[PDB]
């Protein structure tokens, strides 16, 4: 373990290269605090769970009712 | 005059259910509302009873231990149809085990269904019988529908009851504790319901994919499947036709005798939507795709057994002889073999109104078909892996403290297990040949 | 380079649903691919038709390979907006003192770019006269107006295309016809106005305003019945294909030229079952029914009424051979001659039985209506 | 009981978070991003009415670059449109979306359409726009390594293409209120004001 | 009682068929007139052309 | 209907519910002022599940917050969400526990649980119809390990039906966070199997192990932590509130994952969780999320489940999802895996699904495992405390209120009873 070590506090860059640089690159670019926020307090919710998708899709349970089939309405004869 | 009613427990009943609804409702002209404009013969009292000036209502009674799934019938796509109070609702649900719902929560439920089922026979004048739908391998269906079972027929006695049971697959299943809660439901059925089927959930998967090119489907597609077959199956009795079959016409022609009455079925032809014009889909092949080992929707290999007896409805335009030369080509086919004393055992009926496809559905349009009940004695397997599982599981009384908790006795277990063992001889003596 | 997408949708007769298609379009060499949305399968792909550029936009149809399809909705970002600039609207009209040069003006119309999308017939009865040119109330043209829009039939027209709203405009030439003609005797006022209140045609000078003078006219809530009267006339169509090869103008006028007071232009959309019905007269008759219906859907189509003294034979005689092929050699100043192509899609259709001239008229104007 | 409120809801609010989100992500584009968006708004209403239809909102927000999912064009919908009635005002859509202006910087706005007009003598072109301003003023709200001889042509592609085309006074507003959405601060804004101005 | 239905609604459908005859035979005929005239008509033009 | 209790208990727990709290307001759409701005109607069906409803309209939880001294309920309360509690459900005491039983479950707690079991009586009485108490605590620490406890016992006594919910952040093996873990830790669990129902297991261990090997957070913090376990218990009752195909409570589980009274001790898991930067390059698979949930690291447990065997466990989807591809799934997680499952039960895999996912993510489940891989978390506790038993150490403090030697007695020899009787199956073969 000796993580951290040859990288302090610097907002932007390409940092230092050293040992696990990608990882922590992208959130500073998600949001601030780029780690463990001195204590701009960091919401928990943004590093363990990730990119967010946000919609509530349809129970499927009511999926049955609702059903078209445009070929049935044409004037025929 | 003639009309029948349903019995629906169960979450698998419920959803079920809702297909065959949905399919018997498109069938009929009545939209969701209730109301049907049409633009008159009397073919809508075997399922809808007229309410005064137009909008109908289901002869349907519904009954689950939990609101989850009775709830979204009254806020889905269905709310101005169904009766406000047949739809029972309990408060707490089973956990699937057989005891709790048989002996303590399942006989505070018993006395409305009761009552709602006494209003429905009343209003009804000609009940032709009952048909049922319940699931073995969960709580609420188990305990509470065989009850149900109990009481109608100590209430009502030579009204027949036919049973689409939902039981568990070899290996396809969702409970731990599946098997303990078959061998009692079957125990309460065998002696209390006429006309069984079985409809395993794995088989419906095999025919789905190979024949709907669908290999990610959903229990929503298996529903459509099994509401189709419900349809055909009671078809005859309210639309026209030139040989009719009545539901009496089970009982005294598709049950040799009165303990062996168990029974699997098929439905077909199942095309979709890019393979079905391109092929002849003729009356001659179909009969032949009927009998095919694989298309029953029953986890029963039908070449290990002789056949007993075997009925088949056909529907749409068909002629009756091309239905006589199917027949004498299954009866010619070295194949298939019958038992040694049912020389003439097929029972055919022919219809006239087309099947009717639900929107959006899977099936296309088609102009022929046949929906096989049959009965045979290959059934006996399925029977048998269900009591090697319950030995293998009981040999050490294992989840067996949860029972005996709620009431239920330890020594009821050993019946369960002797009434199995002498159906299970039973069947194997019968299809002996003279 | 650049490719252009489309969404079709085909309805088939023998499959009850209908499918999405997509119909990619190469316009680097003039190639036509189709793809399904669903099963993903390549469904047609890398081989040229011969569709015209002009065809492509929403709420046409084109034929291809005895399936016909129509474009529905775009599908990417880069397909809406290279043709979405061809959506701007207005409203054209013509005054009844060019009544008799109804078949010039449309002819012309064609060459500038702007498209006929729908046209009909009405003579503007005076008591829903008022309710139009509201805005003019106040001025003493009020008056002068009102009466003139009353006297004869009057033609109306919409056009879709670029800059319609001014290109019109342009084209159409100053309001007052006198001063026309010194400084724009190529125009519209120039060759067809007499003095200002008999100004030939007009545009809609301002968009918001475009769209209310049209829901007056096109709109399904209409107080503009198709008049027309049902006795001693007879019935010929322009069929589509001429539609598509912009000749319209050309024909009408060669039969208001031959003596025939033209009373209507209207546009009807039919299906194909809707056709079989018109030429059932045609059913198993002579003609070899079968293939000639399957054309008549494929694009809009005018409807004509005529009429004459005589009406059933003698504007038979102009139109005195059902195959122009013959129409050629041996009447070469007969319409069919003129404009016809082959067994199948010749030109003009006028009736030709004596005692059915009413009914068929009726059809396209009465039970259609 | 005046000590407790009771809340509750008495009118529909702006869902917030679908349209804030929007705001960040639209700033990221770049300056005159906050004018791609109202440019596309009446690219598509090509009629001149005042709204979009239903789905067209659809064609005319996936231009713009947000691939939002249905549930929130779900939830915008239904404040905007109150009553269904089948049309939305876009107008009221980009008030509400890009930001709010102070009474200042409207009145900061307005007198530099005076001043421009003055020495045209009260015509308007933009021409003269094009002719007079600092391309080096949008350094200032954000920096950038363009060279200024191009800064030119961005200000030239994102107005019209013909030189001669007519400008209002409202449009003034409207245009430079679409670019101060970029800027962070209201005092950043005024200041490109004066210096692409010389004001 | 029902059968009132049927026996009205069963002049329905055979009433429906009769007045289709006439229908149909006033409509073969000028079937008919028109065969002839095309035919005549285009024996000519093999003469004239 | 069927709503359900939640008491928390000592910092460990405080922080735990707090977040727990707060993750299922965000789903159900609660904000701070504990107002209203849900969007799809889904969301109030079930709301009364978790929160009631008085005049005003402000929804509030029916949670328990509690502790022998004041400082970790005034630090929660301070922070955002602390004004959705009732400030009535505040009971504290006044001298702190300092890691040692007696002080905490005797003559402290005996003193301060009255007004906790009043408490919860009055909210157990007032609310419609009990489904069963979700306790979260730790028995590790001091005051929450003992009278949290003795609360579960003086619960159970008074309600015989309910089912007890317990979830247990029990001592890690290397990293240590007191001097005495063991004795508050291995009588606990004495004490517990005789009452509670069910016990999931938490350990901090794994919560570094799988922060650091999955999650890639450079420097993490007791926020992110709690986040997990947080999840973890919001997907535990996702059916109890959200309709979907097959709904299933929370007996439905001790009927499919207790074969016997004596083993209730379940182990966790959640996925898919993944760090920050692969977010967008895996796909979204039912396969995917199969391989993950029986990853050996991805368990929650200090010992690797490859260890042991597994007797019953079930997994929760919620999203949609295709029942064909779970149950496919579930054989050949069953199959290709001749011997990880004992042989004398059949199907001994679990299902279930959700029609409503959580907020913000496409499909994930929650795994539930009655694994005999916990033998070596009691062996390693119970061997540690009979090792710094076999000197006496620091029994006059537990002596001093109460507490005999044979009483400790008794919970060492029902621990090593409770071990060889739960390892015997291993062995044991049909
Ligand atoms: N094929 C199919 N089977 C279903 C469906 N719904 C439920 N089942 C069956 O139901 C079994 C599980 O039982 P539950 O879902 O709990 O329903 P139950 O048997 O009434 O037990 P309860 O929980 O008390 O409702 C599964 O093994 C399925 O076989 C369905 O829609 N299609
Ligand atoms: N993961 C995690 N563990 C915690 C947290 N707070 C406390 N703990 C654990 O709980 C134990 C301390 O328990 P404590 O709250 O003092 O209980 P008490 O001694 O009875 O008051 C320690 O061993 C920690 O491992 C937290 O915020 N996150
Ligand atoms: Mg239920």
């Amino acid at each position: 373990t000796t993580l951290e070590s040859y990288n302090k506090q610097l907002q932007k860059g390409q940092g230092t290269l050293i040992g696990n640089w990608w990882e922590e690159r992208e959130l500073r670019d998600v949001t601030g605090i780029g780690r463990s926020a001195h204590n701009s307090v960091n919401d928990t919710n943004e590093r363990t769970m990730g990119k967010k998708f946000n919609h509530i899709p349809n129970t499927t349970n009511s999926e049955y009712g609702k059903g078209f089939n445009k070929a049935d309405q044409l004037p025929r004869t | 005059m003639r009309e029948v009613i349903s019995i629906h427990v169960g979450q698998g009943g419920i959803q079920v259910g809702n297909a065959c609804w949905e399919l018997f409702c498109l069938e009929h002209g009545i939209q969701p509302d209730g109301q049907m404009p049409s633009d008159g013969d009397d073919a809508f009292n075997t399922f809808f009873s007229e309410t005064g000036a137009g909008k109908h209502v289901p002869r349907a009674v519904f009954l689950d231990l939990e609101p989850t799934v009775i709830d979204e019938v009254r806020t889905g796509t269905y709310r101005q149809l169904f009766h406000p109070e047949q739809l029972i609702s309990g408060k707490e649900d089973a956990a699937n085990n057989f005891a709790r719902g048989h002996y303590t929560i399942g006989k505070e439920i018993v006395d409305l269904c009761l009552d709602r089922i006494r209003k429905l026979a009343d209003n009804c004048t000609g009940l032709q019988g009952f048909l049922v739908f319940n699931s073995v391998g969960g709580g609420t269906g188990s305990g509470l529908g065989s009850l149900l079972l109990e009481r109608l027929s100590v209430d009502y006695g030579k009204k027949s009851k036919l049973g689409f049971t939902i039981y568990p697959s070899p290996q396809v299943s969702t409970a731990v504790v599946e098997p303990y809660n078959s061998i009692l439901s079957t125990h309460s059925l065998l002696e209390h319901t006429d006309v069984a089927v079985m409809l395993d959930n794995e088989a419906i998967y095999d025919i789905c994919r190979r024949n709907l090119d669908i290999e990610r489907p959903t229990y929503t597609n298996l529903n459509r499947l099994i509401a189709q077959v419900i349809s055909s199956l009671t078809a005859s009795l309210r639309f026209d036709g030139a040989l009719n079959v009545d539901i009496t016409e089970f009982q005294t022609n598709l049950v040799p005798y009165p303990r062996i009455h168990f029974m699997l079925s098929s439905y077909a032809p199942i095309i979709s939507a890019e393979k079905a014009y391109h092929e002849q889909l003729s009356v001659a092949e179909i009969t032949n795709s009927a009998f095919e080992p694989a298309n029953m929707m029953a986890k029963c290999d039908p070449r290990h057994g002789k056949y007993m007896a075997c009925s088949m409805m056909y529907r749409g335009d068909v002629v009756p002889k091309d239905v006589n030369a199917s027949i004498a080509t299954i009866k010619t086919k070295r194949t298939i073999q019958f038992v040694d004393w049912c020389p003439t055992g097929f029972k055919v009926g022919i219809n006239y109104q087309p099947p009717t496809v639900v929107p959006g559905g899977d099936l296309a349009k088609v102009m022929r078909a046949v929906c096989m009940i049959s009965n045979s004695t290959a059934i006996a397997e399925v029977f048998s892996r269900l009591d090697h599982k319950f030995d293998l599981m009981y040999a050490k009384r294992a989840f067996v403290h949860w029972y005996v908790g709620e009431g239920m006795e330890e020594g009821e277990f050993s019946e369960a297990r002797e009434d199995l063992a002498a159906l299970e001889k039973d069947y194997e003596e019968v299809g002996i040949e003279t | 380079d650049i490719r252009y997408i489309f969404i079709v949708e085909w309805f088939d007769t023998a499959a009850s649903l209908i499918r999405t298609y997509y119909l990619t379009y190469f316009t680097q060499d003039k190639t036509i691919e189709m793809y399904d949305l669903k099963n993903k399968k390549v469904f047609l792909k890398r081989c040229e038709y011969a569709i015209k550029d002009s065809d492509l936009y929403i709420g046409s149809i084109l034929n291809v390979y005895s399936r016909q399809l129509k474009i529905v909705d775009f599908a990417d970002v880069f397909t809406r907006s290279k043709f979405q600039n061809i959506k701007e609207k207005t409203f054209a009209m013509i005054k009844p003192d060019a009544y008799i040069h109804i078949g010039k003006i449309i002819s012309i119309i064609e060459r500038s770019g702007l498209q006929i999308s729908n046209l009909k017939m009405t003579k503007m009865s005076q008591e829903d006269a008022r309710e139009f040119y509201g805005e003019h109330k106040g001025k003493p043209f009020y008056d002068g107006l009102v009466n003139f829009m009353s006297s004869d039939l009057i033609v109306g027209m919409e056009l879709v295309g670029d800059n319609a709203i001014k290109r019109w405009r342009e084209l159409l030439g100053p309001t007052n016809t006198l001063v026309a003609r010194e400084q724009a005797p190529n125009s519209i006022r120039g060759l067809f106005g007499t003095d200002g209140t008999r100004n030939a045609c007009h545009g809609s000078d301002s968009p918001g305003s475009a769209f209310r003078e049209l829901n007056f006219f096109f709109a399904k809530t209409s107080k503009l019945k198709t008049q027309a009267f049902f006795n001693q006339c007879t019935c010929c169509v322009i069929k589509p294909h001429i539609v598509k090869q912009n000749q319209v103008g050309e024909v009408i006028d060669m039969i208001l030229s031959e003596g025939f007071e033209i009373s209507a232009l209207q546009t009807f959309f039919l299906d194909r079952p809707t056709a079989e019905e018109f030429y059932e007269v045609y059913k198993g008759v002579l003609p070899e029914f079968n293939a000639i219906a399957e054309h008549l859907t494929s694009g809009m189509c005018y409807a004509l009424e005529v009429r004459q003294e005589n009406a059933v034979k003698s504007f038979r005689d102009i139109a005195g051979p059902h195959d122009p092929e013959i129409a050629k050699v041996i009447r070469p100043n007969t319409i069919r001659a003129r404009f016809g192509i082959d067994r199948v899609k010749n030109g003009i259709h006028c009736t030709d039985l004596e005692d059915d001239g009413v009914l068929e008229v009726e059809y396209f104007f009465n039970a259609l209506q | 009981n005046p000590n407790v409120n009771p809340v509750f809801k008495l009118a529909r609010e702006v869902p917030s978070p679908i349209i804030n989100k929007l705001n960040a992500d639209l700033k990221k584009q770049g300056p005159f991003a906050f004018r791609s968006l109202s440019k596309a708004c009446q690219k598509a209403d090509t009629f001149l009415n005042g709204s979009l239809s239903h789905d067209e909102f659809k064609w005319v927000i996936k231009e713009i670059g947000f691939s939002l999912t249905k549930t929130e064009f779900d939830n915008l919908f239904k404040f905007f449109d109150k009553n269904y009635e089948g049309k939305v005002i876009y107008s009221v859509f980009i008030d509400l979306v890009r930001g709010q202006q102070s009474e200042i910087i409207t009145q900061s706005l307005s007198q530099g359409y005076d001043a421009l007009a003055s020495n045209n003598g009260g015509k308007v072109t933009v021409e003269s726009i094009v002719q007079r301003y600092n391309p080096l003023a949008i350094q200032i709200i954000y920096p950038t390594r363009k060279i200024a001889q191009d800064l030119q042509r961005e200000f030239v592609a994102e107005w019209g293409g013909n030189l001669q085309q007519q400008v209002n006074k409202n449009a003034f507003v409207e245009f430079f209120s679409d670019v101060r959405a970029f800027c962070d601060s209201e005092s950043k804004f005024h200041q490109y004001f004066s210096n692409a101005f010389g004001l | 009682n029902r059968g009132k239905a049927v026996n009205e609604g069963n002049y329905i459908k055979q009433r429906l068929a009769e007045l289709r005859v006439r229908s149909q035979r006033a409509l073969n005929e000028r079937r008919q007139k028109l065969a002839t005239l095309l035919g005549r008509e285009h024996e000519q033009y093999k003469q004239e052309i | 209907m069927r709503e359900i209790v939640h008491i928390q208990g000592g910092q460990c727990g405080n922080q735990i519910g707090a977040k727990f709290w707060e993750v299922i307001s965000d789903e159900h759409g609660i904000d701070p002022t504990g107002t209203y701005h849900g969007d799809s109607d889904l969301q109030l069906e079930r709301i009364n599940v978790y929160y009631n409803e008085a005049t005003g309209g402000r929804y509030v939880p029916r949670a328990i917050l509690m502790d022998l001294e004041p400082g970790t309920m005034d630090s929660v309360r301070a922070g955002p969400f602390g004004q959705l509690f009732r400030p009535d459900n505040f009971v504290f005491g006044q001298t702190g526990a300092g890691n040692n039983w007696a002080k905490g479950h005797y003559t402290e707690g005996a003193e301060l649980i009255d007004s906790v079991l009043d408490v919860v009586r009055k909210e157990a009485e007032g609310c419609d119809c009990l489904q069963g108490f979700q306790i979260t605590h730790s028995l590790g620490g001091g005051t929450g390990s003992g009278m949290g406890t003795l609360l579960i016992s003086k619960v159970r006594e008074e309600y015989p039906d309910r089912i007890m919910e317990t979830f247990s952040v029990v001592p890690s093996p290397k990293v240590s966070d007191t001097v005495v873990e063991p004795y508050n830790a291995t009588l606990s669990v004495h004490q517990l199997v005789e009452n509670a129902d069910e016990c999931m297991v938490i350990d901090n261990e794994a919560l570094y192990d799988i922060c650091f090997r999955t999650l890639k957070l450079t420097t993490p913090t007791y926020g992110d932590l709690n986040h997990l376990v947080s999840a973890a218990m919001s997907g535990v009752t996702c059916c109890l509130r959200f309709p979907g195909q097959l709904n299933s409570d929370l007996r439905k589980l001790a009927v499919n994952l207790i074969p016997f009274p004596r083993l209730h001790f379940f182990m966790i898991g959640f996925a898919p969780l993944t760090s920050r930067g692969s977010q967008q390059y895996r796909a979204l698979t039912v396969p995917e999320l199969t391989q993950q949930m029986f990853d050996a690291k991805n368990m929650m447990c200090a010992a690797d489940p490859r260890h042991g065997r597994y007797l019953t466990a079930s997994a929760l989807f919620r999203g949609r999802m295709s029942t064909k591809e779970v149950d496919e799934q579930m054989l050949n997680v069953q199959n290709k895996n001749s011997s990880y499952f004992v042989e004398w039960i059949p199907n001994n895999i679990k299902s279930s699904i959700c029609d409503i996912p959580p907020k913000g993510l496409k499909m994930a489940v929650t795994f539930v495992g009655n694994s005999t891989a916990i033998q070596e978390m009691f062996k390693r506790v119970a061997e540690q405390f009979t090792a710094m038993f076999r000197r006496k150490a620091f029994l006059h403090w537990y002596t001093g209120e109460g507490m005999d030697e044979m009483e400790f007695t008794e919970a060492e020899s029902n621990m090593n009873d409770l071990v060889s009787e739960y390892q015997q199956y291993q062995d044991a073969t049909a």
